[PDB]
């Protein structure tokens, strides 16, 4: 299989494809605060690490 | 001599043997060269 011993050969074609499809997603949202603590108001705002 | 002249020959087995039908139903020959069916075109034709 690896020698250089075989017949002189040139026609090399696309034979068959096949795939694995990224059918469906999921999604990663990275932040730089605590999401579920309190935020507080506009007036009065807190920053949760 | 001034009537008698003297002919050399080879056989043209090509003429001879060859004609009509017959190589066709030689088997397992290995070829080098031909010309081809409009079939056997399509086949060897990505080659080509």
């Amino acid at each position: 299989r690896s020698n250089n011993d075989v017949l002189a050969t040139s026609t090399m074609r696309v034979h068959a494809i096949k795939s694995e499809l990224f059918t469906q997603l999921e999604y990663i949202l990275t932040i730089g605060a605590n999401l579920r603590k309190s935020f507080g108001t506009a007036e009065k705002p807190k920053f949760p690490s | 001599n001034d009537k008698v002249c003297e002919l050399s020959l080879v056989p043209d087995v090509v003429m001879t043997y060859t004609q009509g039908n017959v190589l066709n139903t030689l088997n397992n020959v290995n070829v080098i060269r031909q010309h081809y069916t409009q079939t056997e075109y399509e086949q060897n034709l990505e080659q080509i």
